[PDB]
């Protein structure tokens, strides 16, 4: 009975609230339990159980990284390089820091390996660059 | 039969069967906590300071006495101007000896500070550990921090409490916790503290894989194949290339303006400088032990000591008759070697325009050099019919050992940071690790591709190795494979491939991370 | 034949289907090392012995130079401590204690793991209900700040290598600060947070315009509660703001004039208490911003 | 309060507005802002359709914005624990009583002899990769009575819609277990809630909307 | 579009004997599937 008491206390806390909160909730819910529930079981009584799968790095999270460091950009919000035009020469609906085996570090912009049309390195410090 | 031979020639030979040091490293660790620790913590650098001043009057070394209140005036001109001016005897003096510093700490800050100064108690920690114990008393208090916004404060302000013991005794905190606005047991808690730290240490190895690493790989373009020698500063900050035109060129890591010291150059942008004055291909080069000197050697036979600081030259050694291939700094910045065509080895001094030391025993010219971790010993390696490794000895200028068994081109040389193994690579893809004490070979590893493998790094521990390939790889290998619980070796962790880039240069970092270099060609 | 088949799987490539479990990858050695330091962390016994069996653990995971394999397992123990035993204020503080043990650690490279360790803290530093009279009042609030702290210094270090993640703290800490409806605890925790995060600039160009409205919208109705509990909260919430705002830098009546300006800025309790700390270049700082 | 909550929400707008300027691409200050601050039956599916992707885009836009708290997933594992317990408890009884790259899905099973021999031949077809998986999505199967089928579908539809809802759905999920209220025929004799009408589903007991709005 | 790669005529017809050498059995190509199934084998005798 204690589950429908907290239940019911949830309800009457619902008063303040913000629908937007409740959408991300109804989005992100499924994914966050079937994290929580690989992390719970990790961690057995805890004691570091050793027949649950490891914690390994796999290509396939971190190119589901890239989609959505790729889309955040098309926003303006930072600038990358990953774009296949830059050298020519499941879907989970939980934010980026629910899985720390699929983050890239970034580099700096201005160190970038962007290339033009014809196939040159495009050089990024103008400041410094001088005309013979 | 060797072993009859040489049982034969040594029978025939008659064989018979200070406190400046202290204060500035507590600073500096004091900085690094949170910031509401700090509050605490610089409560104790102002007893270090005067106690460790006036022992050194007292013991009669007055310049060092001196020479610590000069240094460090700056940091308490703000604060403590009387003092400062007294302490240019007086009865501040004695009742500063009768009376011990008394400072409140909290419980858990004083474990951490016990176990910070026990894991450092070689490099200067036992200074601290005796001053704090003669001349200091800690009141510990199981009270939270003391700041002028915490709880503990708040709640002694607000609810107009009385002072304790600790606070009862030229910064007082009645000041603050005002109106107006327990002892310690060291030595036992170091003893006590070894004990309790010495439960976990890891003895063992069994099962498991290699360790994984991470990788940064910096690209150079428009090259157009003139580059011949790569560099990276101790720090990872500058990258220097020697090329084929007789010129060398230094970068910025991180594309920040580099800097003179010239006042002409007054805040001068440029993020890129050359160093000309070679007039021949060069070779090498190596940043010394911030880095503020360089070397490099060309075909031309000459050694030139460059200054990060103006960016000149400042001297040309001129002992070698002919090219000069290879040129180190020794461990540790002041001795440094050099080898080349003429099929000798000199170990050089900056302080001298002559080498100190000459070293004949080789048959061919020289392709690798290596120094020992500990500055008195260096490798090298000859080609073609001599291929062979031998370590001299720089005090007496002898050789002590040789290694044999590469049927090809050696073209890198490594030293463990233990001192106690040696790598070696070919053009023919194999390395080489050899056992210095008993000059035997331990195993061999294998994997990289012909062509040459211009460069090792040796983990900080010395149990992982990098190398880096002109077949456009970087491999990581395990030098002790994990025991076993019941064309490539088995040994290789991972193994990198980059986009047409050979690598000229692997180095390993604090951390399990390495930056690598090379050339994109296109074709 | 002797190559180890988990190669392939460390490698991460596509093609593999085998999954190894934690026993093939890890040494049984780092294993018990792993639920050694997990016992000695959790114990609650209040004897010294524990407490120091404690510190120990403490400082060899701090100072050990061996556990480049232990990180994810470190960071999933720290989260899910965090996320199952929210009741516990002891837990907490120990997982805090840990996390900052992990990344003061030098052999370690914890550029991918920023944001994975700071919402386990954040959840800690501005979260309705911690723990379970005035010693639980100053547990949880030691342990907002302390949690404040490790987050300021987690964005002062990571900060560079993640991009998004400074804008995103302060924009986390700012929307849950104003809001009402929060109780003291929650608006203290997230003015905290916003001044560990966003830095001098983003306090003084993001809070100061409005707190002349969030006097009267706030202050004042606390102000009139007389339960102690009130008066000790209502001088949290007034102290927190202070700092926040003595953060941007940490001669006659010239004083008082500026003073009585800042009061007609700021309001009437902050704006009095930075009169009474009579400061120049202060006011100077606070009043550069009052045409916006 | 809903003044206040408005005044204060238009604040928190301007001040977001206001912060979106204040960071450069290095997480660094940027000055120039700086120095600006100092100077002095388908229309009602259509808008079903506009109203879910609106609320879907906003959603996915907050993860590069927002940080959130970890206070509520204990809460999802137990709840879906709860809900999978139910699914599998009813499960055991209607059994009984009824006896190339991208992730295309299950059903490229179906078809991955074929999505192996039109890679291979990709110079032939001319389709788009995306609109071929959405040509072998079209035509993928769905699964005497006319409006039956999309009745059914519909009907289905909205109660996996009510699932949706397990914030709220999970008290009535499962039919009122005599055990639980022993009573419950004694007193109403017409057990029914979202357990009664997923036993219906495939009894063939609907007939018109009118019916369902009765229950 | 999908039809166009299942042009080849052979994919529903069976080839007749009237039509001639229509064998699918010829032996400039039965010479290479020989060679590579004794390969296998040797390899298959090494591992084994």
């Amino acid at each position: 009975i204690n589950g429908m008491a907290l239940v019911g206390e949830e309800a009457a806390e619902q008063t303040y609230e913000d629908e937007a909160y409740k959408i991300w909730k109804q989005v992100t819910k499924k994914d966050r339990a079937l994290i929580a529930k690989e992390r719970y079981q990790l961690f057995a009584n805890n004691k570091l159980n050793v027949e649950e799968p490891a914690l390994l790095r796999t290509k396939a999270g971190m190119r589901r990284f890239l989609k959505s460091r790729r889309e955040a950009e098309a926003l303006g919000l930072i600038k990358t390089a990953y774009s296949d035009s830059s050298v020519t020469s499941a879907d989970r609906a939980v934010p980026s820091y629910y899985e720390p085996q699929t983050i890239i570090p970034d580099i700096d912009p201005k160190l970038q390996w962007v290339e033009d049309g014809e196939g040159q390195v495009i050089n990024q410090f103008e400041d410094m660059l001088q005309l013979v | 039969n060797l072993n009859q031979i040489v049982t034969d020639y040594l029978k025939k030979k008659g064989f018979t069967r200070k406190y400046l040091k202290a204060f500035l490293l507590l600073k500096n660790w004091i900085d690094n906590n949170l910031d509401i620790y700090k509050f605490e913590l610089r409560k104790l650098l102002w007893p270090v300071f005067v106690y460790s001043y006036l022992e050194l009057v007292s013991q009669g070394y007055v310049d060092d006495a001196k020479h610590l209140l000069e240094t460090l005036r700056s940091h308490f001109e703000a604060v403590h101007q009387d003092q400062l001016a007294l302490l240019d005897e007086n009865h501040t003096t004695r009742l500063y000896r009768e009376n011990k510093y008394r400072i409140p700490l909290n419980q858990s800050l004083s474990g951490n500070l016990f176990h910070f100064l026990e894991r450092e108690a070689d490099n200067g920690g036992a200074t601290i550990i005796y001053i704090l114990q003669t001349h200091c008393s800690v009141e510990t208090s199981a009270r939270g921090p003391i700041e002028p916004y915490s709880f503990e404060a708040i709640y002694r302000r607000a609810r107009n409490l009385d002072l304790d013991e600790a606070d009862a005794h030229g910064v007082t905190n009645r000041d603050v916790l005002d109106t107006s606005a327990r002892a310690r047991d060291v030595v036992m808690e170091m003893q006590k503290v070894r004990e309790n730290r010495d439960r976990f240490v890891i003895e063992g190895r069994t099962g498991g894989i290699g360790i994984p690493v991470s990788a940064c790989m910096f690209t150079f373009h428009n090259t157009l194949g003139t580059v011949s020698c790569m560099d990276f500063s101790n720090d990872h900050k500058l990258v220097a290339v020697g090329t084929m035109d007789s010129y060398i060129r230094v970068w910025s890591l991180d594309g920040k303006p580099l800097k003179s010291a010239l006042e002409n150059e007054k805040n001068l942008k440029v993020n890129n400088r050359k160093l000309i004055g070679h007039s021949g291909p060069v070779y090498g080069v190596s940043f010394s032990d911030s880095s503020k000197l360089l070397l490099s050697c060309s075909a031309d036979g000459q050694i030139r000591l460059w200054s990060l600081e103006i960016w000149a030259c400042l001297c040309i050694y001129k002992a070698h008759d002919g090219p000069v291939f290879r040129v180190l700094w020794g461990p540790h910045g002041h001795y440094f070697a050099s080898a080349g065509w003429d099929k000798t080895v000199r170990v050089f001094t900056q302080d001298h325009a002559s080498a100190v030391r000459i070293m004949v025993g080789h048959d061919t010219s020289i392709s690798a050099l290596a120094w020992h971790p500990n500055g008195t010993y260096v490798f090298s390696a000859s080609d073609e019919m001599d291929k062979s490794i031998r370590m001299w000895s720089v005090i007496t200028g002898n050789c002590v050992r040789i290694f044999t068994g590469h049927t090809h081109y050696i073209t890198a040389l490594e030293c463990a940071h233990n001192g106690k193994i040696l790598a070696s690579a070919d053009t023919g893809g194999n390395i080489f690790i050899w056992d210095i004490e008993k000059g035997t070979l331990i195993k061999k590893c294998r994997g990289h591709g012909k062509g040459g493998i211009p460069s090792l790094s040796f983990s900080a521990e010395s149990n992982v190795l990098v190398s880096g390939g002109l077949d456009c790889t970087v491999r990581v290998w395990d030098i002790e494979l994990p025991a076993d619980p019941n064309q490539i070796t088995p040994d290789q962790i991972s193994a990198f491939a980059t986009k047409k880039t050979p690598v000229l240069k692997v180095r390993f970092t604090r951390m399990n991370l390495i930056v690598a270099g090379g050339c994109y060609d296109p074709e | 034949p002797g190559a180890n088949p988990a190669l392939a799987a460390l490698a991460g490539n596509d093609n593999v289907s085998f999954r190894p479990s934690v026993k093939h990858v890890i040494s049984k050695e780092l294993i018990l090392y792993f639920d050694k330091i997990q016992a000695a962390i959790l114990d609650d016994d209040p004897d010294e012995e524990k407490m120091r069996l404690r510190q120990a653990a403490l400082e060899s995971v701090r100072s050990d130079p061996g556990l480049h394999q232990l990180l994810p397992y470190f960071v999933n123990f720290i989260t899910n401590q965090v996320t199952h035993h929210l009741d516990d204020l002891f837990i907490l503080r120990q997982m805090m204690e840990l996390a900052e043990a992990v990344v003061q650690n030098p052999t370690l490279f914890i550029d991918p793991y920023a944001s994975a360790l700071a919402a386990p803290v954040l959840t800690c530093l501005m979260s309705r209900k911690l723990g379970k009279i005035d010693s639980t009042l100053r547990e949880q609030y030691s342990l907002r700040e302390l949690a404040a702290s490790l987050l300021s210094m987690i964005a002062r270090k990571y900060g560079a290598s993640n991009a998004l993640l400074r804008p995103k703290l302060t924009r986390t800490c700012l929307k849950h600060f104003l809001d009402p409806t929060r109780p003291p605890a929650v608006l203290f925790g997230a003015i905290s947070g916003v001044a560990a995060s966003g830095g001098p600039e983003a306090v003084r160009v993001l809070v100061l315009p409005n707190l002349k409205t969030f006097d009267s919208a706030v202050l004042q109705p606390l102000r009139e509660k007389a339960g102690p509990v009130a008066e000790l909260e209502y001088e949290m919430l007034v102290g927190g703001i202070v700092k926040a705002v003595q953060s941007i830098v940490g001669n006659g009546a010239d004083l008082t004039r500026e003073g009585e300006q800042v009061i007609e800025f700021l309001g009437p309790i902050v704006g009095q208490r930075i009169a009474q700390l009579r400061n120049h270049t202060l006011n100077r700082s606070i009043l550069e911003v009052r045409h916006l | 309060i809903d003044h206040r909550r408005a005044l204060f929400a238009d604040l928190f707008r301007r001040a977001d507005e206001r912060l979106n300027l204040l960071f450069d691409e290095r997480g660094e200050y940027n000055l120039s802002a700086i120095e600006s601050f100092k100077r002095p039956t388908e229309d009602a599916r259509k808008e079903l359709e506009q109203a879910r992707i609106a609320t879907e885009e906003i959603a996915k836009r907050s993860f590069h914005t927002l940080f959130y708290t970890l206070e509520h997933d204990r809460t999802a594992m137990l709840e879906q624990q709860q809900l999978e317990e139910s699914e599998k408890q009813l499960q055991a009884e209607m059994d009984k009583a009824g006896s190339s790259s991208a992730n295309l899905g299950a059903s490229s099973l179906t078809l991955k002899h074929l999505i192996a021999r039109i890679d291979q031949k990709r110079e032939r077809v001319r389709a788009s990769d995306a609109e071929l998986r959405s040509l072998m999505n079209e035509v993928r199967k769905n699964r005497e009575n006319i409006g039956q089928e999309e009745l059914y579908e519909a009907l289905e539809k909205v109660l996996s819609e009510l699932k949706a809802h397990t914030e709220y759905s999970t008290p009535f999920l499962q039919r009122v277990s005599k055990r639980e209220a022993p009573d419950y025929y004694t007193f109403i004799k017409q057990p029914m809630d979202l357990g009664t009408m997923t036993k219906k589903l495939k009894s063939l007991q609907y007939k018109s909307k009118a019916e369902f709005v009765y229950d | 579009q999908i039809g166009a790669v299942f042009d080849d005529e052979g994919i529903t017809k069976c080839p007749r004997v009237e039509d001639g050498d229509t064998s699918i059995f010829g032996r400039e190509i039965m010479a290479e599937l020989i060679k590579r199934e004794k390969e296998a084998w040797d390899e298959e005798v090494e591992e084994e």
